């Protein structure tokens, strides 16, 4: 979903 | 605040609103820009403040809600939107019935 999709994946690369 | 940004993010891809975007008198990007992803948070709250003009209780406290529970909102603006917005308006949400689950959940 949008906003969490973006977001959850660039923690995650981070 | 003010009204280009509100303008431009209730107006959507559709040409919704007669409201003319920016200082400017065009009508031009108010058939653009429709909020989503990155500004799909920020978008939420402008739409969250035509659903009380629109004279909404119940989508407006679940627009409020929504932004609240998301983790990747900061945590310095819990005691801003409770404090100003769910604070006074308490009755209203008094009015309404909250179940077991979405109690536990805020």
């Amino acid at each position: 979903f949008d906003g969490p999709c973006q977001n959850e994946i660039d923690l995650l690369f981070s | 605040l003010d009204d280009p940004v509100l303008n431009a993010i209730v107006s959507k891809n559709s040409p919704a609103e007669d409201d003319v975007i920016i200082p400017q008198d065009i009508l031009d990007c108010v058939v653009t820009n429709s909020m989503r992803q990155t500004l799909a948070p920020y978008a939420v709250l402008s739409q969250f403040y035509e659903l009380r003009d629109r004279e909404d209780w119940g989508q407006a406290l679940r627009l409020l809600l929504l932004l609240i529970e998301f983790p990747y909102l900061p945590k310095h603006y819990l005691v801003l939107l409770v404090a100003k917005f769910l604070y006074p308006i308490f009755l209203l949400d008094d009015k309404k019935l909250m179940d077991e689950d979405s109690v536990a959940t805020v």
